[PDB]
């Protein structure tokens, strides 16, 4: 699957140390499938895979 | 014969005046400071608004 025409928003953010934050990605696919996840900064830690 | 008016009718703040046992009710003078301890059950998640 490819996605494109992706944005961002955190609808909330705590720096617990506790995954105290998240963030919703909207997305246009162009098939059903399954994505990795990777963070491009060390900064921040993402829980799913 | 010469009691004059009760405290119920001659009180500031527009204070009720009740006996046995002796009461003021409902003086509208000042403020009253209110602190809750809401628990984290009561609360629902930004992102599950």
């Amino acid at each position: 699957p490819s996605l494109t025409d992706m944005s961002c928003e955190v609808p909330a953010c705590t720096h617990s140390s506790d995954f105290g934050g998240v963030a919703i990605i909207k997305y246009a696919a162009s098939k059903k499938g399954k994505c990795a996840v990777h963070s491009m900064t060390n900064a921040v830690t993402i829980r799913e895979a | 014969k010469e009691r004059g008016a009760s405290l119920q009718h001659t009180a500031p703040f527009g204070c009720q005046i009740a006996t046995n046992p002796v009461r003021a009710m409902n003086c509208a003078v000042g403020n009253m400071p209110i602190s809750i301890d809401i628990p984290d059950a009561a609360f629902t998640r930004v992102v599950d608004a």
